[PDB]
């Protein structure tokens, strides 16, 4: 998270941090919890083996409100275009339900084509690195503006209003970056959006994962 | 046990996630074996193959020292400096295609 | 070395071994007794501080009473270009003087813009992989090779073993490449892969540095 402040330690139950086993190596991202087996992210996060931490504010530290469940099934996007970055989400089944508490619980999604206006202001939370040479132990996170969909229509070639969000006003030093992917945009305190990419300075805007999109594939996915 | 974190960029886009290439146990390295395991993640991470480097733009990564030099090697070039390299003097790799 | 072999104990006692986080990674040629020479490359991106400078070795992977090891003071380089890998070749000051004997002796140079024709019959030395399974050379191995002008730059001098498929390998960068007694190239880089029969490994040509390094050493 870029330009943000620390959270409050178990202020956003429903965060996930995924570290992830690839064929090259290793990587971590984020993720929300939206029922107590299923933690959605987003697809590019995926990995021959992850394992998932839930109730955790300091994920250097052991602590006791952290649950750690592996991933039994790594569901991405049947369409997810990995050069494009389309359809970027993905549904973590866990190998066991988690014992739901304050500490963990999951976030609601919204309505079906629901409107995110521009102009509002959401919130994005996650682990990532707070600049290009530092990072974070704890949980961090910022408010950000959905833009108009123009804003993102100028740079990036494959963004899709009907599959994605434009986020971040470029003026502000605000933004998610690396190792937030799969957080959520929380606005209203219904998970709206998914962190996906941006541009690799990490200046605004960006591109999230529009969830209302992806219902329908959610439902039947969890079903 | 040794990991450098890389980042990839592609037609101007990056994804937010942190990414780590893995030495395992062995912390000797070497710029052809080094080519190959970022032609790898090219592949597995966004989809990128050796037609397409082939006939991009531009293809090349910069390699970012912990003592705060750089070294540019191009993608498609097979001339390779004959030395060995030590992962934990390397602070960070950067992927830049087209 | 691909393809190489074994060199007798102390053959040429101007092979350096340069070593970081206790291992090799560069050769290099005793050229006074407190300078060494090796490639720019090998040293353009490392701590110098953490460089240790290993005379009077053969096995590295046992302790040997024969071995000095100095520290660098200062380096020179000459104009690298690390684009086009032009002007490879750099001087290490050592931070003291080797004692010369019959393990540790100065290197003999060329006379200034020696160019030497294809075919000369040279030989090559490191303790680079002995292949891209085999592993690290811990004996000192060497290799006899060919200078070519095909498919090499006039700004190098290119060596080939014609025939099968062996030569320099990661590792024997910096390395130097005897023909006819001199020190006439510092191994410098390869193409496509070490050994892959077609191409010439490339050695910064030392005869066209030679009133510079004269300049250095003084
Ligand atoms: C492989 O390379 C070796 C060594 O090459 C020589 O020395 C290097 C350090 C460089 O300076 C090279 O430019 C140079 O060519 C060759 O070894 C040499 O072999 C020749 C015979 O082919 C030897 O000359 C003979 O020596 C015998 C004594 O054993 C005499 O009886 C002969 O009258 C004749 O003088 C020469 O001494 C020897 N040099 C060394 C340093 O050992 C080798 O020939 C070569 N092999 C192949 C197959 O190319
Ligand atoms: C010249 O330097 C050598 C090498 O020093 C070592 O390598 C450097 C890269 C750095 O890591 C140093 O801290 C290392 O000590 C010196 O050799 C060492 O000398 C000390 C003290 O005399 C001795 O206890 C060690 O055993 C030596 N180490 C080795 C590997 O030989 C040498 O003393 C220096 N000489 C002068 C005149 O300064
Ligand atoms: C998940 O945790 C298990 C047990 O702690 C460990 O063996 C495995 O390496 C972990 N995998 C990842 C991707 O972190």
């Amino acid at each position: 998270i870029i330009g943000g402040r620390e959270s409050r330690p178990h202020s956003r139950p429903y965060m996930a941090y995924l570290q992830i086993q690839s064929p090259a190596g290793q990587s971590r991202c984020g993720g929300f919890l939206v029922r107590e087996d299923f933690v959605l992210t987003a697809a590019h996060c995926w990995g021959s083996n992850i394992n998932v931490t839930l109730g955790a504010h300091n994920i250097q530290r052991r602590e006791n409100t952290q649950q750690h469940i592996t991933a039994r099934r790594a569901i991405r996007h049947p369409q997810y275009n990995q050069r494009t970055i389309q359809n970027d989400i993905m549904l973590l089944q866990l190998s066991r339900r988690v014992r739901r508490n304050r500490n963990v619980n999951p976030v609601a999604l919204p309505r079906a084509q629901e409107g995110l206006r521009p102009g509002t202001l959401c919130t994005v939370a996650g682990w990532g690195r707070v600049s290009m040479r530092r990072g974070t132990d704890t949980l961090r996170e910022v408010q950000l503006r959905v833009q108009r969909d123009r804003q993102c229509l100028r740079i990036f070639g494959s963004y899709d209003p009907r599959r994605q969000i434009c986020v971040g006003d470029r003026r502000e030093r605000k933004a998610a970056f690396k190792g937030d992917s799969g957080g959520p945009l929380l606005c209203n305190n219904v998970a709206h959006g998914i962190v996906s990419y941006g541009k690799s300075s990490g200046v605004p805007p960006e591109v999230f994962t529009r969830v209302s999109s992806f219902l329908p594939w959610i439902r039947t996915t969890m079903r | 046990t040794y990991q450098v974190p890389y980042s990839i960029n592609l037609n101007g886009t990056s994804t937010n996630i942190l990414s780590n290439l893995s030495f395992s146990n062995k912390p000797w390295t070497n710029y052809k074996n080094l080519t190959s395991q970022i032609k790898s993640v090219l592949k597995h991470d966004r989809g990128i193959s050796e037609q397409d480097l082939k006939y991009a733009k531009k293809a090349y990564y910069t390699v970012y020292f912990k003592n705060g030099g750089k070294r540019i090697l191009q993608l498609n070039s097979k001339n390779y400096t004959a030395n060995l390299v030590h992962a934990k003097d390397v602070k960070r790799i950067e992927i830049t295609v087209k | 070395i691909v393809g190489g072999r074994r060199a007798r104990p102390h053959a040429w006692p101007f092979m350096v071994s340069l070593q970081l986080r206790g291992g090799h990674f560069c050769g290099a040629t005793l050229i006074a007794p407190n300078f060494v020479m090796s490639a720019a490359h090998c040293v353009a991106n490392v701590n110098v501080r953490a460089v240790r400078v290993v005379l009077g070795a053969h096995n590295l992977s046992r302790r040997e009473p024969t071995r000095q090891v100095f520290a660098v003071q200062r380096i020179f380089e000459n104009g690298y270009d690390p684009v086009n890998l032009l002007n490879d070749i750099v001087i290490l000051q050592l931070n003291g003087s080797a004692t010369i004997n019959a393990n540790v002796q100065v290197a003999q140079l060329p006379a200034q813009g020696r160019r030497l024709g294809n075919g000369v019959q040279c030989l090559a030395m490191g303790w680079g992989l002995l292949g891209r399974n085999r592993g690290i050379a811990s004996v000192l191995q060497e290799l006899n090779v060919t200078v070519v002008t095909s498919l090499c730059r006039r700004s190098n001098v290119c060596t080939l073993v014609r025939g099968r498929q062996a030569g320099v390998c990661f590792g024997d960068s910096g390395s130097p490449l005897v023909c006819n007694g001199l020190i006439h190239g510092i191994a410098s880089f390869v193409r496509g892969g070490c050994a892959s029969g077609l191409y010439p490994d490339a050695f910064a040509p030392v005869a066209q540095f030679v009133n510079w390094i004269d300049s250095i050493i003084q």
